[PDB]
């Protein structure tokens, strides 16, 4: 029962509060943080892996921003 | 949500009297009402639809009226086959309730 | 009056000459109108509500299982039959289990068994439909001038009252003119239609606590579904992802409900806006639209009326608004009659050198009665402020200073106005409304661009539209030929400002 | 001519299931919602639910989830009402009418409803009674 | 007066109280201001086609 879809996807850009934005617009960075805190090795996994891809010193922390980003929320 | 009280809950009076009921529903039902009578025993009489509107057959003796919730039914002369339990009941949203009843009585 | 202490108010004026005042009506703030005639009004729009809502499909977050089976087979004579699997107000699934010797069936190897249970359930989420048609705004306005402490109080009496009025609108009647009399007829004509983006939304309530759903999202969760239906055991749909089957390491498969996700559908909620009353009434909050506002009848009633010379006494300390300007109650006996009362401002008298906006016009006063408290409000240039009230000597004058200088309006109101062109995007056109050439020129070109922008930018997130934003800034400044590069930085800072939202 | 005819009182285990018949004549059978009404002996009445004699399309009210169910017979032109798991309040008396615009299948109210919304064949009412 | 006007020359037929004459139109793409009765107690309607 995968309650798939975060509504905010759907977002309604009106002026009124919408419904939990509070904690919402922190909870993917503490998602990210968290886990990359119970998964640190992780940091250089991904480092040398984007350090192989793009070739372009500019690219590089692209790639990084890459597998850190895949890792936490689809895992 | 589809509360209907229909007052009084019973009446009596001579004949040639007018009489009146009134019923007014919690909702917005702005032209979804209809009225019948029913002796005991029987299949109830055409009196109204849309809560203005007589049906070909109904003597001219009763009318209907009332526009936004609450609504009012008249005989103009009450006559001897009028003893009966009036019923008013709403048509829309569909949980479909009707009155409890306005009973008459010939004095 | 109404819509002061209420920020994210607005003031829009009209080239004098046909009244073409078509306002953004907000329902999360106020706008006042001014004109040189035809007394300065307001508009606030108080609640919006739905008359007719269908009963689409529901759902069910709380199950609960029983009488469970399991239907073992060899490992050949078919696979398991499970007569209860016959009815669905049983869930059921299929599952190939290992069997051995001394477990019957001579043979052995990987049988099946059914294993399965009854799927009562709890705590339906009645989701209903809404449709643009027998939905019904309600906005109340006020007038200026009279009605010491306005303050929706006792709104009551105030639209049988003059300085106050209170109009339905339905997409069946756009037109409403707010009639006051003595006051004018306030001619209003609006969209019912292009609000809220309806027939995309629908109204949920769960735990009769209710909110609007944009319709993808409520078709895309996966619960069980009463998927249309009316009375009769609920068969519900789809029927597994709530149970759960497990068996041991080979065998004895059982099942689990997974208990309740209202919680689960709550924090699934984030992006839905919550929503009241209901009955056969559904009343929300905000939601804005768009109002042709004609002033074609407003009298001024007492442009004639005398200058009563009663000295004039301030009561409350006339504090200003985040929009500069600053309302003052002034009292005072001594005269009678319906009076007109001067207000003005200066920087020096002996001149009284009248300067400064001028909000509340033509102030009235009712009555004989003593010291009646004459509300209203005047806005100051942004240096020091002389706010001059009664006549002449036994008038009665105040310092102000503003402290907000022309460069800082220009600035509140490009940051306010950039706010409106986010939130309302298109529809953050015509607020100052006059039908120019350029002004249907930006609808249009917000139009297209802005629509392309949703259907190619589906519904960007905080975090995703944020990173966007980020790396089409890091592009816009890589690639050659600005033309285009130039437009990643167009898009990036589109992103980026979108991300500088309400939120904050 | 327009008329509908149930059929005739009954008496049934508490916890059984009635079904009570109501015959139509004088119009196409396909053209009238089948609304069903019931009516304790000294209660009012209250709609208990409604059919479409075409496609067997139904519906009712939470008074009823579960029990009732209404099916459709084209050829000699009836509907059959079940009450499943009967209950010491369904000893009443109820009523099958013909209604309105049935044009597909459904109630279908938002539209114009009336002459007759559902009075022309009330018929004579099934009177049930649930003892032993 | 501007649009697709489908149901030329719309006719009413007799006294009696409210026929229900049917008939259609069709809107440009944009907002829209159906009116129908005469002048002042008409009746006007919004539309805005869509398309
Ligand atoms: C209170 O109600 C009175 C009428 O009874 C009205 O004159 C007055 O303006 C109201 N005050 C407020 C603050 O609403």
């Amino acid at each position: 029962a995968v309650t798939l879809p975060s509504h905010s996807t759907r977002k309604l850009q009106t002026r009124s509060q919408t419904w939990l934005e509070s904690r919402e617009y922190t909870k993917h960075l503490i998602r990210v943080e968290n886990w990359i805190f119970r998964n640190p090795g992780f940091a250089l996994a991904a480092a040398a892996i984007a350090w192989l891809l793009g070739s372009s010193t500019s690219q590089k922390v692209i790639y990084l921003v890459m597998i850190l980003l895949i890792a936490p929320a689809y895992s | 949500d589809i509360q209907l009280t229909q007052s009084p809950s019973s009446l009596s009076a001579s004949v040639g009297d007018r009489v009146t009921f009134t019923c007014q529903a919690s909702q917005d039902i702005r032209k979804y009402l209809n009225w019948y009578q029913q002796k005991p025993g029987k299949a109830p009489k055409l009196l109204i639809y849309d809560a203005s509107n007589l049906k070909t057959g109904v003597p001219s003796r009763f009318s209907g009226s009332g526009s936004g919730t609450d609504f009012t039914f008249t005989i103009s002369s009450l006559q001897p086959e009028d003893v009966a339990t009036y019923y008013c009941q709403q048509f829309d949203d569909l949980p479909i309730t009707f009155g409890q009843g306005t009973r008459l009585q010939i004095k | 009056i109404r819509c002061i202490g209420v920020s994210n108010r607005d003031f829009v004026e009209g080239m004098s000459g046909g009244t073409w005042v078509d306002v953004v009506l907000e329902h999360g703030g106020c706008v006042t109108v001014m004109a040189q005639d035809k007394p300065t009004v307001d508009i606030e729009l108080v609640t919006t509500t739905v008359s007719n809502m269908a009963e689409v499909r529901s759902y069910c977050y709380e199950a609960s299982i029983s009488d469970m089976a399991s239907d073992s087979r060899c490992p050949t004579q078919g696979e398991a039959y499970l007569d209860k699997q016959s009815d669905t107000q049983y869930v059921c699934k299929r599952t190939l289990v290992d069997r051995g010797w001394g477990n019957g069936c001579g043979l052995f190897g990987k049988g099946s068994l059914v294993t399965c249970a009854k799927f009562a359930c709890s705590k339906k989420m009645t989701g209903k439909s809404i449709q643009p048609e027998n939905l019904e705004y309600r906005i109340m306005l006020s007038v200026h001038g009279s009605q010491h402490s306005g303050m929706i109080v006792n709104d009551t009496g105030h639209e049988t009252d003059e300085n106050r009025a209170k109009v339905e609108i339905t997409p069946n009647s756009p037109r409403a003119e707010a009639t006051l009399g003595g006051f004018g007829s306030l001619g209003l004509d609006c969209e019912p239609r292009t609000g809220l983006d309806f027939s995309d939304l629908y109204y949920l309530t769960m735990n009769n606590k209710h909110w609007l759903v944009h319709k993808e999202w409520f078709h895309d969760i996966p619960l069980p579904w009463h998927a249309g239906a009316d009375t009769g055991t609920p068969h519900w749909n789809n029927k597994e992802a709530l149970v759960e089957f497990k068996d041991a390491h080979a065998k004895r498969q059982t099942v689990v409900v997974l208990g309740s996700q209202e919680g689960a559908v709550h924090t699934a909620l984030a992006g839905a806006l919550e929503a009241e009353m209901d009955g056969a009434k559904g009343r929300l909050s905000s939601g804005h639209l768009k109002c042709r506002l004609k002033m074609d009848k407003l009298r001024l009633k007492g442009v004639s009326y005398s200058l009563c010379t009663a000295a004039f006494t301030f009561t409350k300390i006339p504090a200003e608004t985040l929009h500069g300007t600053v309302t003052v109650e002034v009292q005072y006996a001594g005269t009678d009659g319906p009076c007109k009362v001067p207000a003005q401002m200066a920087v020096d008298m002996q001149t009284l050198t009248p300067v400064g906006r001028l909000i509340t016009a033509n102030p009235v006063i009712t009555e004989s009665t003593e010291n009646s408290k004459m509300m209203l409000e005047l806005d100051p240039p942004f240096g020091d402020s002389y706010i001059v009230i009664g006549v002449g000597e036994k008038k009665i004058t105040h310092h102000w200073h503003r402290s907000g200088s022309t460069i800082g309006k220009a600035f509140e109101a490009t940051v306010r106005g950039a706010k409106r062109m986010a939130v309302l995007g298109d529809t953050a056109w015509d607020f100052g409304s006059v039908g120019g050439a350029l002004n249907s020129l930006g609808k249009g070109i917000h139009q297209i661009f802005g629509a392309a922008f949703k259907s190619l930018f589906g519904g960007m997130s905080w975090f995703s539209q944020i990173l966007i934003g980020t790396l089409l800034m890091w592009l816009g400044l890589n690639t050659k030929n600005g033309s285009i590069s130039l437009m990643c930085l167009a898009l990036g800072g589109v992103l980026i400002f979108l991300s500088t939202a309400v939120s904050a | 001519e327009v008329q509908l005819v149930q059929s005739g009182p009954d008496v049934e285990k508490p916890g059984a299931s009635v079904k009570v018949s109501c015959k139509a004549s004088g119009y196409t059978f396909t053209s009238n919602y089948i609304h069903w009404v019931r009516q304790a002996p000294g209660q009012g009445l209250e709609w208990m639910g409604v059919i479409n004699p075409r496609g067997g399309s139904t519906a009712s009210a939470q008074k009823f989830q579960g029990r009732i169910t209404m099916t459709r017979d084209t050829s000699t032109s009836t509907v059959y009402m079940e009450l499943s798991s009967l209950r010491s309040d369904d000893t009443a008396v109820y009523y099958c009418a013909r209604g309105g615009r049935a044009l597909f299948y459904d109630s279908y109210t938002t539209p114009r409803d009336g002459g007759s919304w559902w009075f022309d064949p009330w018929g004579q009412g099934s009177l049930v009674t649930v003892s032993s």
